[PDB]
């Protein structure tokens, strides 16, 4: 007769799929390694769209596909992982010169603008000249994190690790630090953090703190977990007692990610993420107030419907627990807990309002935190 | 800074991103009124009391605008996108640059349609949209 | 294409094919209403909220004549014709050509008949009819 | 991936394959009960207790009409089937798309049959459907 | 072949030959109502289940009508027929045109007689009628 | 430590570890109630009398929720656990602030399943649940 | 209503579009040269089509 | 004599295919790899103007 592939088509294969589950970011993988048929000069950067898709990169170089093998294998999964040709000479011409490869990262923006998260993996790790990568994703509005195969963080003195010689000083930047042959950052970061929507009531993960990956494997120790992490038991987390890293430990029969990845002394990766989430959602609703208008006038008027924008995006913010809820974390008295002012056009001159730039407009903020540590006294009295 | 008699060529709506801009005559052209009352007091039968506070934060508020209004077109539109299917917020803004008194509302929706009468004189078209959640500006310049 | 101010003059109605010529005096002598509310918002006790929008696309439009007009002599037959026991839909539309304000009904049906007062001055005679599915037209001159 | 507010517009039923189409007026149009509690607690005459579960998962729905819907002629069909002593199972679906809440039967039987009322004005017709097996979606979307 | 809005002046309902004529006010003036239900689930302790379907196919109509109407009359003949000892069956047949909505039963027989009140307005006179066998006919106008 | 007037903002409650966060409209959206009467008093034919307390301390709680809830796909995967064969505690707590009255339970089990009625508005759903042991908190507070 | 003209929304982004305008034009500008024709300037109607399923898809994934 | 009987004045009869319809009494044609040079049509990706010639057959697939 006919088969039944003539009007539909059912098919069978053994492999695993989860919901999709789109979120915020996309994280970027920089290395040396290059393809020749898709980042031959062609593309610094490259996208994707799953990773069985991939030809391109071998599916054994350690580099790109063990490290998009930890990137893509969430619960649920992000999309389209930013692929890599951006340094691929070595380091630098003169290896021990850092100028070659700050270069390097001044000219691998000029292709893609898409990317938040800076990730090397596989290789590039330990070298002196990453200090580049420190000193420039300051000032820079990205996220940076280096995670070490080994290294000597488990000395609580000594200064030359990466997590020493940078130390409270930088604000944008974290360690995962481990034992060997893991991928780290792309396990939890661009994973998990990818798939954070803030556009729903609640969805505020403002820890990070205990969050399970897919599949991998924890390190060994009590008192070695506190020279990396520098978490003190229930004071906090000192900087002079430790260097921050984040080592997935394991307690009862569970394995979860721990210290939350901090940066420095008390700063954390959720509070970076979910400012950045208010950040480039302001800049998507100005653009999308751009375009709708026919113009907008430098009057007050325009000054105004300008400002109309970070108003409907601090209730939005409020509603996901990232602002706080408008009482004093002191007292218990009422405080507002955001202000908006818009300036005036009138006193500033005509000499500068042919600019077509407009005045800035200020916005005030605070922020709502959540708990990593809890205390119960349990007195008893027969 | 000093404060501004009041004057609606210092009021400014923004729906949807554009402006509201051709509103009938009357001193009721915006208004916007809270959905419930805030608390109830409650006496017993011995003259001890009881308050209580909602938690419901809603509002609407009614628009009355002129047959010949670009925005009567945009209100239009929005009604047959709703009447389609497609359910999305719409946010709603709106200030006094003297005071600084007005709300902001993320999203809303049309909740009542208004009647089209053609007559001997022109008349009203009287336009109402629904949020669950309105937070009103602090006047700082009282 | 000049926005041309409202009048009488250019407003066009057309019933079962036919104009709509004697019109009583007033700024209210056809118009229509939609059925029912477009939506409808449920705020919860904990401060959550959902909205609801119907599928009901109906209206009625209410037409004032005087007692000399060939529009009561057709609204009177087709109400006899009704009482028979002969149900059909007989189209309704009107528009501006000022603003392409307006909107079309396929099927129509009288809902109310008009009271036939005599006295010393000459009154209104009232109808009413009754849609299940009205489209407003969109007005693209503003 | 917005949470669309609800609309029975975008709520659809499928019954042996067919979509449901004329539904009567009101907030309960189609309900789904379920055939019995799910379990039931023991206390004894000395404070210890024990629950148990049951292995009863089966449920009811109720689809309410009006006088002229094809699902109705389609249902009246399925009854004269019924009495002729032919029973098959005829499968019931129906979901939300809004939050993927709903569920599925793989089949059903007619339990109860309308009431023919004519008199003044048109009325309800409800129909009963059971199954012996029904498993509720997870609504994903919250 | 238009799809007739609903109206009592055209269903027809026929009792032993001559029309039925002076009914109550109200929605409910003719009502037939299935005399069991259609089927049975049986669930079991271990989560199988059985379903059961009857073979019987019975009704009840019920007619409400005013004091002064022929069917009045002709009802408490029959009456007086059944209670003498004479017991035929007198078809009983109802349909609508719009829709071909309806059923027959070819044996009916009085089942209750209504109550005669006086008071200060007239009332209704309830009969009721019951057949062994009922066919529905199927609306091929849906 | 004033005494706050009540407030539903300073009412939580704990299921399974997570919050109960979408509730319905009204004054009874959490309420518990006990299983049995606390005792009888037994009056026999000469006049003297006898008290019997029990000795079951059992409670069942009803749960009113929306459509759109977190909660409603908690409980309604925990409702599936328990139909595949899976039978464990999952504690349920609540406490009001102003008063420290409330109770617990550390071993809850479903007990009754909503109803899933689509309709045109948004509708309540229905949760219950019962423990074998509720100790009530002391309000301190008064 | 019988399902030929489409649903008011843009099939490539599912925002919102009209699904049908129709442009009714102006005798005033039209010569009384042509007037005396007696023949009616056209008038212009819009459309958008909805269409049907042909042809299935489904995947079915396994896992063990 | 089924596309005659299509009444488009009721809600929802757009009967978009005409593509899976019995007619009274006929048989049908034979082959499969003979289906797609006439009807054109390829399996997943549509219908192609090279690879075949449009028409109608009466095709059957389970028993019907």
């Amino acid at each position: 007769k006919l088969p039944y592939s003539r009007v539909t088509n059912v098919t069978l294969t053994r492999t695993d799929n989860f919901p999709t589950r789109r979120g915020f970011g996309t994280q970027l993988i920089l290395t040396h390694t290059a393809v020749s048929g898709q980042v031959d000069a062609t593309k610094r950067t490259k996208l994707y769209a799953s990773l069985a898709e991939v030809e391109a990169d071998y599916p054994a170089n350690t580099s790109v596909y063990k490290a998009a093998l930890s990137a893509f294998s969430q619960n649920p999964r992000p999309i389209r992982l930013k692929v890599g040709y951006a340094a691929t000479p070595t380091g630098g011409d003169d290896a021990a010169k850092k100028a070659d490869f700050i270069t390097s990262l001044g000219a691998i923006l000029n292709y893609d603008q898409a990317f938040y998260q800076i990730t090397l993996d596989a290789a590039l790790r330990d070298q002196p000249y990453l200090d580049g990568l420190v000193e420039w994703v300051e000032a820079q509005p990205k996220i940076a994190m280096i995670d070490s195969n080994a290294a000597g963080h488990e000395d609580p003195a000594n200064t030359t690790v990466i997590a020493a010689r940078h130390k409270g000083t930088v604000e944008r930047t974290a360690v995962f630090y481990h034992t060997d042959s893991t991928e780290y950052l792309a396990a939890s970061m661009a994973a998990y953090m990818s798939t954070r929507v803030f556009d729903d009531a609640n969805s505020a993960y403002t820890l990070k703190f205990k969050k399970a990956p897919g599949v991998r494997a924890i390190d060994k120790g009590s008192a070695v977990v506190t020279a990396i992490t520098g978490f003190v038991e229930q004071t906090g987390q000192s900087e002079s007692a430790g260097h921050c890293a984040n080592t997935l430990i394991d307690i009862g029969d569970q394995e979860f990610l721990v210290e939350g990845s901090t940066l420095t002394q008390n700063v954390f990766l959720d509070e970076i993420h979910a400012t950045d989430w208010i950040i480039a959602r302001t800049e998507e609703e100005m653009l999308s107030l751009f375009l709708n208008n026919d113009r907008v006038p430098f009057t007050d008027q325009g000054m105004q419907q300008l400002a109309s924008v970070p108003r409907a995006i601090m209730q939005l913010a409020a509603r996901a627990g990232i602002v706080a809820l408008d009482l004093n974390p002191l007292t218990g008295a009422y405080e507002p807990a955001y202000t908006i002012t818009v300036p005036s056009v009138f006193d500033i001159p005509e000499s500068q309002r042919k600019a077509r730039i407009a005045p800035a407009i200020q916005v005030r903020f605070r922020y709502a935190g959540a708990v990593h540590y809890s205390v119960i006294n349990y007195t008893m009295t027969f | 800074m000093a404060m501004k008699a009041y004057s609606m060529l210092n009021v400014t709506a923004t729906l949807d991103g554009r402006r509201v801009i051709g509103l009938m005559d009357g001193d009721d052209a915006i208004t916007t009124s809270p959905g419930v009352d805030v608390g109830t007091m409650l006496v017993g039968a011995d003259g001890s009391w009881l308050f209580s506070q909602t938690a419901d934060k809603s509002a609407t508020v009614v628009i009355k605008l002129k047959p010949n209004s670009p925005t009567h077109r945009q209100l239009t539109e929005k009604w047959m996108a709703q009447r389609a299917g497609r359910l999305v917020g719409f946010p709603f803004d709106f200030i006094d640059s003297a005071s600084n008194e007005g709300g902001t509302g993320a999203e809303f929706f049309i909740q009542k349609a208004p009647d089209d009468s053609k007559g001997n004189n022109a008349v009203v078209r009287e336009w109402t949209i629904v949020t669950g959640e309105w937070t009103p500006t602090i006047p700082t310049l009282l």
